[PDB]
């Protein structure tokens, strides 16, 4: 996951008009997009 | 006009304005970003192209800055 820094590099090359060698024909950046471990959920708020 | 001679936050890498990035001195964590964008080693050996790319590294504060920026969550 985490593409915002590569997006920042692309936004910087766009100030000079430069293009990547893949020319935006690629898909899915490296590593799984798994959230932070051990998450909680809400209490038994539903009525008896 | 032109930039000031501070040179306090520069990125240590084998880049030169005469040939671009040295592959033997290219950082593997800085390469994470280059590859995510779709950049080839041919673009890294072009003077004018690699001069645009290197600007981003020294701009954030050298290689240790980009090596931390992609490490954020």
């Amino acid at each position: 996951g985490l593409p915002d820094v590569a997006q920042r590099l692309m936004q910087h090359l766009a100030e000079h008009g430069i293009q990547p060698a893949r020319n935006m024909a690629e898909h899915i950046p490296p590593a799984p997009n798994w959230p932070a471990p051990t998450p909680p959920v809400q209490n038994e708020q539903s009525r008896p | 006009g032109s930039h000031m001679s501070n040179f306090q936050h520069i990125g240590h890498v084998g880049w030169d304005p005469n040939t671009g990035f040295d592959l033997n001195n290219l950082d593997p964590e800085l390469k994470n970003l280059f590859d995510m964008c779709g950049i080839s080693e041919a673009q890294l050996k072009d003077r004018e192209t690699s001069k645009v790319i290197y600007d981003f590294i020294e701009k954030t504060g050298g290689v240790e800055a980009v090596k931390n920026e992609l490490r954020r969550q």
